[PDB]
């Protein structure tokens, strides 16, 4: 049906995975920004989840949010009392961008504590915007990860939710998923949500739509499935709360298999 | 900034504000400026003018506006788009006692498939086709235009704004009120401008939404199941819809072939799914004799 676009799924994969190389942020942009660390990114990040749940914003903002933020930290060095305004700004940048009906400017000036001027925010809105040359629709996880799904057979809510679960908690740690495209997040995040769920794999299918193989996906996996287990006793618990909630059907709560083949 | 553009007219006014034709004092271009007034102290830059931006800066293609350059002050943003000579409307309206050659009209709407099967190809809904967006030159181009209402798309489609789309323009789908829409909205747009070429008159001139809603009734057939799965399932379908047959496409077109008469139903079916592609269009019968005339200005 038209809803899945059948006469373009093939031209807008290609030009999806094309675009994502060219919105792809510097990987170790982070070296290079002396006065912030991966650890206070994470801490950035994990409050756009916050953020992103207490405005019931959409999945897809909170992504297009963290693009901007790691493409602009690739570009211009931040004093850390400047990184909240630079992920203000991308929020409501990416709320413009993607939702129906974006919170107003003064809400995006609240969640900062008053931290910062409502001027602050709009001049660093158009900063950003000047920054990355108005390149803002750029594919995320989550674009992947729609189209993966098309795959399955029937469709498990479970198995997408979890995929969605693995996939936001990549957003936190630029180490080490800075490195990972983000059609390989997706499809590592696919396979393992599903290896959790079904006990089936990757599907040939898949295979023949991305080129990617469980070879080509192993070190990726490798990293997901370790921040899966280690989630718990991660420093930032914004996702896994967020998708212990019925709406995602409990996800969070699930036990991580111990190994995969 | 804008020292060597020279203002020569308003060429009209839009979401923005006044657009502006000007030319290029240094190279001689011709050129069509959007001013967008920056709210500095409220709420910034307009989400409209970041969508239609990011998207035109993606969207390369011979039948879709050229955006050629976007000049920053703290105070406002200028769009330097290609000027082209007038939009479909008012060519239309002067084509009033001439009428439009056929091939002309085969032309236009083969390159308007083709902008259109390049938006869609890239993830973008236009939603506002309408032939007042949508711009000629004096050479036989056509090039759909304003992009303010534009939106990239995933896949599958989520729910996106319902207020979309000039009611004429608009897709029984939307009309209906259903949870999900796609780029058959913008074929159905095309649809009613394919018919509003041949014609010089609109096809659905709705004043109301039941209104339109009838006034397509009245003209394709009132649909029930057999022709549109899930209709009678819609959130705003009323069982209470008169039944009216469908009327002979030969007093909905005369002027038009049995191609166009072809085309111009699947590009008008009510079922969203069965409803023709800009892809497939383009390779209808219709289009095997086009040619690209320039019309008379």
């Amino acid at each position: 049906g038209v809803n899945e676009v059948p006469d373009y799924h093939e031209d807008i994969h290609t030009y999806l995975r094309e675009m994502e190389v060219k919105c792809k942020p510097k990987v170790g942009y982070m070296k290079k920004q002396p006065d912030i660390t991966n650890s206070m990114r994470a801490i950035l990040v994990d409050w756009l989840v916050e953020v992103g749940e207490e405005y019931k914003l959409q999945n897809e903002t909170l992504h297009l949010a963290v693009n901007y933020i790691d493409r602009f930290l690739s570009s211009m060095s931040v004093l850390r009392g400047k990184l909240q305004l630079v992920g203000t700004a991308a929020m409501l940048l990416a709320s413009k961008f993607e939702e129906i009906y974006p919170p107003e400017v003064a809400e995006f000036v609240y969640i900062t504590d008053d931290t910062y001027t409502k001027k602050q925010v709009l001049r660093m809105e158009h900063l950003v915007l000047k920054v990355l040359a108005f390149d803002l629709a750029a594919p995320t996880i989550n674009q992947f990860l729609t189209q993966y799904f098309l795959h399955q057979q029937p469709a498990n809510c479970k198995v997408e939710s979890l995929a969605m679960f693995l996939g936001e908690l990549s957003l936190i740690d630029a180490d080490p998923y800075l490195k990972y495209l983000p059609s390989v997040i997706a499809a590592a995040a696919f396979h393992l949500a599903l290896y959790t769920v079904t006990g089936q794999s990757w599907p040939e299918s898949l295979v023949q739509k991305t080129g990617y193989t469980l070879e080509t996906l192993k070190p990726c996996l490798l990293d997901l499935h370790q921040t899966y287990l280690r989630a718990p006793q991660h420093a930032q618990q914004s996702i896994r709360e967020k998708y212990k909630n019925s709406k995602y059907h409990g996800v969070s709560l699930l036990n991580p298999p111990e190994t995969l083949n | 900034s804008m020292e060597n553009f020279q203002k020569v007219e308003k060429i009209g006014e839009g979401t923005y504000g006044v657009v502006y034709k000007a030319r290029n004092k240094l190279t001689g271009e011709v050129v069509a400026l959007k001013k967008i007034r920056l709210d500095t102290e409220t709420e910034g830059v307009p989400s409209t003018a970041i969508r239609e931006i990011s998207l035109l800066k993606e969207l390369n293609h011979p039948n879709i506006v050229k955006l050629l350059d976007v000049i920053h002050t703290e105070n406002k943003l200028y769009l330097v788009f290609e000027f082209l000579h007038q939009d479909l409307k008012k060519f239309m309206d002067a084509s009033a006692l001439t009428g439009i050659p056929l091939p002309l009209i085969k032309s236009y709407l083969f390159q308007l498939l083709q902008g259109l099967a390049f938006c869609h190809s890239h993830r973008v809904l236009h939603r506002d086709l309408k032939p007042q967006n949508l711009l000629i030159n004096t050479e036989g181009a056509i090039k759909l235009a304003d992009f303010g209402l534009a939106r990239a798309f995933g896949v599958p489609v989520r729910t996106y704004t319902h207020e979309v789309v000039t009611l004429w323009y608009r897709a029984p789908e939307i009309l209906l009120g259903c949870k999900y829409y796609s780029t058959a909205v913008d074929i159905w747009s095309l649809g009613c401008i394919f018919a509003e070429m041949v014609t010089r008159r609109a096809l659905f001139p709705g004043d109301s939404e039941i209104d339109q809603l009838f006034r397509i009734f009245r003209t394709l057939g009132t649909p029930d199941e057999v022709v549109w799965p899930g209709v009678t399932s819609m959130p705003d379908y009323k069982p209470s819809f008169p039944k009216w047959a469908r009327q002979d496409f030969s007093k909905v077109v005369p002027p038009l072939d049995e191609d166009g008469r072809s085309l111009l139903s699947q590009m008008l079916h009510y079922d969203p799914n069965k409803r023709i592609s800009a892809k497939a269009a383009l390779a209808h019968p219709f289009f095997q004799d086009v040619t690209k005339p320039v019309p008379h200005l």
